[PDB]
């Protein structure tokens, strides 16, 4: 009989909270360290966020499932896809620094 | 006759009826809180989504970051077309962060008056305008 | 006929009605555990009783020191001595019983210092059996007293498995040999007929306010039950009793609580006077609803009105302190600068006298059963209960007291509920009924739905509620009243020739309000002609020609040695109606009211005295 | 002579094959009343008694005649005729709902909602009930003002997005005020077990803070306010 719907609430603020602070957080100390939690932060929130709008319009049976399904997918492959362009590129930081004076 | 049977029902009559839902999204007031409220969706949707592309590509597509730059250096576009595309960028951004700030503060209780609404509504717009045009300068 | 899906429910026990009353009948019958039916034409939050607004009177003492007994001599003053005693005792004793009930079931009463339940001064009540000055007792929910009491009622109702027939108008009793069977009911939702069968039927169905062009009451206090008695050949009692209310709004007519003169509120004229201090000297503008009212149609007569057309009187509020309004009168305060632009706190709100309560209704027990007259004794009617607005216990009499009749609901609601569980027992014998049992409600649902003729239903209703407002208003002549009846009579010829419009079967408010145009027109024709019998001043029933109050004695003077009068030669008797459906007269007889208490050892009969304020 | 215009939304369910359309009424307005209601009494009375409506205290607290006057969602009772003849005064029925015939919504999945969350006193040792008043302080009391004057409109929730989209599984700002409501009625024993009963993600958690159902409740309330009062409880309350 847990209380999984309030704490699940929580996380999303939580992470809020968080993605909040890492932004300016970034651009006065950019760094390796940065990147990563910039990456776990941004695709947690953006994940949850959507998964929101998923179970606000998707109406169906097998459809609630899917969905839920490709964008677990799509998360997973974006978690991955930003790991490795820190591990094997400039990263997160680095990478907007330089489009940014172009 | 319980609370589950009673929606079990209404669902049972209506869906099996000749009976017309009433117009909605077609005719309801128009209020700012509303357009808002459209536009944090959108704006967050559209956030995910460069962010995916951005994750997806770098796993998809070869070359490095900077082989990708040099490329948008090719067809070199004027200054002012640049800071267009870097102000497309920022304004969605901008304003999901301050109405997320909002939002977030409405979580906490506060400032949830039909008034306060309006007022906080605005700053939030004029704050979004301002960071917009502050950060794309930078 | 073919063409009317005949739908056939068994059950313990029918309401018809979910109002107040109601609601307490009906969930009280399913607690006791009876398979209860309840049969409403309004979702249950929409009756009435929502518009309720001064309080529910207990002698729960809060204020002050209090006995229920001074509540008793007080309700029976009030009632001008036609208010039966033997239920007024039932009714005051039970008082803070009930509304403990109601606190303890949810009912968010406004708190004191202690913590316990407010209690305010309200027209006509008394400490120390009238000689101990004005009376605290008038438990309430701020301004809002009846929404809340309906609101928890109806949360309570939710916990027992009685059967809610939401938006069915009831159409007739279904009547076998002198007893009752249940009701036929149109369901609006698609136009269906149900014949509900029960070995017990409650009727609460409230009042008949819609009778006249200007009232407090809703537009669905249209007397349904009361038809319904009526077209069983039942006698209807006290119909001529009509309470005007004597703080109700210039504009729409909406009520403006009483609540409002006993937290201070004044009563002022064209010159500033305050005219209550003229005809009550002891009591005030804190006096009787008929005596207020009275003083106030009055003042208008002499030439001291209040509009640019000096029609009405002013209700004086922004001398009290701006938070005791915003705190005791909150609802009427949004109301007043709503439909008469007023700030409460800097002008005072334009009050009309105007139609409110009925005192009358259907002939009742102490117990709420409907008492039949035969061979002039009371008699029984087997299956057949009423209680609320629409009954007549005859707790009220002549002249209501403030903020009784939400006692009267929850005291005599219950009251029907155990004289049925302590009589019979649940899953006993439901009687059968004929196979083709309220076929002429059928009959007549038929005509008015295809009734094409000259007069539509809007118009005669409009002919009907002027009438009864010029004709039997305040005050009333012979002569006046006279006219009246046989204007009414005439528009009652006139229900032959009316033209409907809608022809559907889902939703046909076009029909219904026809239906209720009968219904309206059974109440007025008995109102009316029963006022022009009347001979005599007694309570609100105010007499030009007999300014009197007939009594069996002369109770000015000594009771020592004097000739008692014989039964047909005074008036302290109820007036019991009848009306031959078809031709549509009316004809009357009378009933004693009763003095004897329950107890009077516990609680001591009150003879007639000279009632002022 | 003042004539406004109304364009009122019709549909007549005991008429074969009839599709949903605008009617339109002129009224005098020197010969009617004020309210919105008024004037649809009047057409009603006067001109077409076809059209059908709920309505009952004409007082603004009962709550059946519940509607959307230009654009918002109302009572028509408390509505007062725009004056300005150039404007025409729309009327359509409580925004995606069923309708049964004009302007008359299914309220029954509303209800029935209300009647999930039990809007009623809930004592632990209920053997003492009906003959002593519970002690509730004057500053207990006060905070049920602003919330237990709803009427049950269904105002507010008929005017709620989330509502619109998924009806059959969110209880809506009305509901969830009453919840709240008893949650914080001092009087209350099951305050904790009424907050589990939200604990999934459509009952209480499906909205996302439009605060259009606060904008129009047509008594005052605050419905949003309350429902953001919940959630806080919901992510703090222990055991
Ligand atoms: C008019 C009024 C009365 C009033 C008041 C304020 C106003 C504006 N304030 C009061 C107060 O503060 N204290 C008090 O003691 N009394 C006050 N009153 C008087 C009192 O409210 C009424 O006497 C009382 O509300 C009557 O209640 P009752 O239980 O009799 O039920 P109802 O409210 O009148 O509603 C009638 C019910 O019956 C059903 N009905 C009616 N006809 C039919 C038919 N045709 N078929 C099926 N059902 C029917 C209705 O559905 C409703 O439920
Ligand atoms: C995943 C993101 C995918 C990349 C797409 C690009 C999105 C643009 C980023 C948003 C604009 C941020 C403001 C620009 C900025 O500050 O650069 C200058 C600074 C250089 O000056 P400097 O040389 O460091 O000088 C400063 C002295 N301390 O840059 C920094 O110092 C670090 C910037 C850190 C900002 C965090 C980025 C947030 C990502 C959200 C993007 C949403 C997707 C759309
Ligand atoms: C990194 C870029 C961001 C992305 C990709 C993103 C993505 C999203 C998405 C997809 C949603 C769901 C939309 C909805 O349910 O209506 C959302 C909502 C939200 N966002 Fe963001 N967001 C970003 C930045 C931020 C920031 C910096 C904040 C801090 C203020 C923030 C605060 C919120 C909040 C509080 C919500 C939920 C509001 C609610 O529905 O109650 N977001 N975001
Ligand atoms: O769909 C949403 N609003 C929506 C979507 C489409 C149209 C309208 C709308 C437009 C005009 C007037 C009224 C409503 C409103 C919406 C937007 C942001 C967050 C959550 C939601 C919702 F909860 F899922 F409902
Ligand atoms: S909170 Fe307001 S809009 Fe909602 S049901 Fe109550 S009165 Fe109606
Ligand atoms: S969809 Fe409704 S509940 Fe208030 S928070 Fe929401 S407007
Ligand atoms: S009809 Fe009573 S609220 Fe409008």
């Amino acid at each position: 009989s847990s209380k999984a719907a309030s704490l699940h609430w929580t996380g999303e603020r939580v992470v809020s909270v968080l993605l909040l602070g890492l932004l300016p957080a970034a651009y006065l100390n950019p760094c390796s360290a940065m990147d990563y939690s910039l990456a776990a932060a941004l695709t947690l929130h953006g994940h949850w966020g959507i998964g929101q709008v998923v179970t606000d319009y998707v109406r169906g049976d097998a459809l609630q499932k899917a969905a839920k399904a490709g964008l677990l997918a799509l998360s997973a492959f974006t978690f991955a896809g930003l790991c490795y362009f820190n591990y094997h590129d400039v990263g997160i930081c680095k990478a907007v620094a330089m489009l940014w004076k172009l | 006759t319980t609370a589950k049977e009673e929606m079990e029902r209404f669902w049972n009559k209506n869906l099996g009826s000749n009976r017309p839902l009433s117009p909605h999204i077609t005719i309801y007031r128009w209020s700012l809180p509303m357009a808002m409220s459209i536009c944090h969706r959108g704006t967050g949707i559209a956030l995910s989504a460069g962010v995916s592309l951005f994750g997806l590509s770098a796993l998809l597509l070869p070359g490095n970051f900077e082989s990708h730059l040099e490329l948008v250096k090719s067809l070199c576009l004027g200054p002012t077309l640049i800071y267009t595309a870097k102000f497309g960028i920022v304004f969605p951004l901008m304003y999901h962060t301050w109405n997320g700030i909002r939002h977030l503060i409405w979580d906490l209780g506060k400032g949830l008056t039909i008034p306060q609404l309006t007022q906080s509504g605005v700053v939030v717009l004029i704050l979004t305008v301002l960071s917009s045009v502050g950060l794309a300068a930078m | 006929s073919t063409q009317y899906p005949v739908v056939d429910h068994e059950f313990d026990a029918v309401v018809v009605g979910a109002g107040g009353a109601g609601l307490r009948a009906a969930f009280g019958l399913s607690e006791a555990g009876f398979n209860t039916a309840c049969v409403t034409k309004l979702f249950p939050t929409r009756s009435h009783t929502v518009a309720a607004q001064g309080g529910i009177n207990a002698a729960l003492g809060n204020m002050e020191e209090d006995n229920w007994r001074w509540h008793f001599y007080d309700t029976v003053k009030g009632s001008d001595w036609l208010g039966d005693q033997d239920a007024i005792h039932y009714m005051t004793e039970q008082a803070p019983a009930s509304v403990v009930e109601l606190e303890n079931y949810g009912m968010p009463f406004s708190r004191t210092e202690d913590g316990k339940i407010y209690q305010r001064a309200f027209g006509g009540q008394s400490l120390k059996f009238g000689k101990g000055g004005q009376a605290h007792r008038c438990c309430c929910v701020a301004d809002r007293t009846g929404h809340s009491l309906l609101h928890t009622l109806y949360g309570r109702s939710l916990r027992y498995d009685t059967s809610y027939f939401v938006e069915y108008f009831a159409l007739d009793l279904l009547m076998e040999n002198g007893e009752c069977r249940g009701v036929i009911a149109l369901c609006i939702e698609d136009g269906s007929i149900h014949r509900i069968r029960a070995r017990n039927t409650v009727v609460a169905t409230g009042g008949y306010g819609r009778t006249y062009f200007s009232c407090t009451s809703a537009h669905t206090s249209t007397g349904d039950g009361t038809a319904m008695v009526t077209r069983a050949g039942l006698p209807c009692q006290d119909l001529e009793f009509v309470q005007f209310h004597p703080t109700g709004i210039y504009g729409a007519g909406c009520l403006i609580t009483e609540g409002c003169r006993g937290e201070g509120g004044i009563l002022i004229n064209s010159q500033g006077e305050r005219f209550m201090e003229r005809y009550a000297p002891v009591a005030k503008d804190l006096a009787s609803r008929d005596v207020v009212s009275r003083s106030m149609t009055l003042e208008i007569r002499e030439g001291r009105g209040c509009g640019p057309e000096k029609d009405h009187v002013y209700l004086q509020l922004h001398h009290l302190p701006p938070e005791q309004l915003a705190v005791r009168l909150p609802g009427i305060s949004e109301t007043a600068m709503i439909f008469a632009g007023v700030d409460v706190t800097k002008e005072p709100i334009p009050v009309l006298p105007t139609v409110h309560y009925n005192m009358g209704g259907i002939p009742t027990n102490y117990k709420g059963q409907v008492l039949r007259h035969v061979n002039g004794q009371d008699q029984v009617v087997p299956g057949l209960y009423a209680c609320g607005e629409a009954a007549c216990a005859s707790v009220h009499g002549a002249n209501r007291l403030g903020a009784n009749s939400l006692l009267d609901l929850v005291v005599f609601g219950r009251a029907c509920a155990l004289s049925i569980a302590e009589s019979c027992r649940p899953g006993d014998k439901v009687p059968s009924i004929k196979p083709n049992a309220g076929e002429e409600s059928v009959m007549n649902l038929d005509k008015l739905r295809f009734a094409n003729g000259t007069i539509r239903t809007s118009e005669l209703r409009l002919s009907m509620q002027k009438s009864m407002q010029s004709h039997a208003a305040v005050f009333r002549v012979g002569s006046v009243l006279q006219e009246g009846c046989e204007k009414i009579l005439r528009l009652y010829g006139d229900l032959q020739h009316l033209k409907t419009f809608d022809r559907g079967m889902v939703w046909n408010t076009d029909l219904v309000e026809t239906l209720e145009l009968q219904n309206l027109m059974l109440c007025a024709l008995q109102t009316i002609y029963g006022a022009e019998a009347r001979k005599e001043s007694r309570g609100a029933h105010a007499r030009e020609d007999f300014k009197e109050r007939v009594d069996e004695y002369d109770y000015s003077k000594p009771i020592q040695g004097q000739q008692k009068k014989p039964f047909q030669e005074h008036w302290r008797k109820h007036t019991l109606s009848y009306v031959d459906v078809k031709t549509g007269k009316v004809s009357l007889e009378y009933r004693p009211v009763i003095d004897k208490t329950l107890n009077e050892a516990d609680c001591a009969t009150v003879p007639p005295a000279i009632r002022s304020y | 002579p003042r004539i406004k215009k109304f364009a009122i939304y019709r549909w007549d369910p005991d008429k074969t094959g009839d599709k949903p359309h605008m009617q339109t009424y002129e009224i005098d307005l020197n010969n009617c009343g004020p309210m919105v209601l008024d004037a649809l009494i009047k057409i009603k009375n006067e001109i077409d008694s076809t059209l059908t409506f709920r309505r009952s205290c004409r007082e603004g607290i009962c709550g059946s005649c519940a509607m959307n006057i230009n654009g918002g969602n109302t009572l028509a009772c408390t509505r007062r005729i725009d004056t300005n003849l150039d404007k025409v005064s729309k009327i359509y029925p409580l925004p995606h709902m069923y309708v049964i015939k004009d302007l008359v919504p299914d309220l029954s999945n509303f209800y029935a909602q209300y009647k999930s969350i039990e809007p009623y006193l809930k004592k632990k040792d209920e053997s003492q009930e009906g003959k002593q008043q519970y002690l509730q302080s004057i500053e207990e009391r006060e905070k049920l003002d602003g919330l237990y004057e709803c009427i049950l409109c269904a105002c507010c929730s008929t005017s709620c997005p989330s509502y619109w989209w998924n009806g059959d599984k969110y209880l809506g700002p009305a509901v969830l005020m009453q919840a709240y409501r008893w949650m914080i009625d001092s009087r209350d024993d099951f305050t904790e077990e009424r907050l589990a009963k939200l604990q999934d993600p459509f009952s209480l958690y499906r909205c996302h803070t439009i605060m259009n159902c606060t904008g129009t409740c047509p008594k005052g309330l605050n419905p949003g306010k309350a429902i953001a009062e919940i959630k806080k409880m919901m992510a703090t309350y222990k055991e």
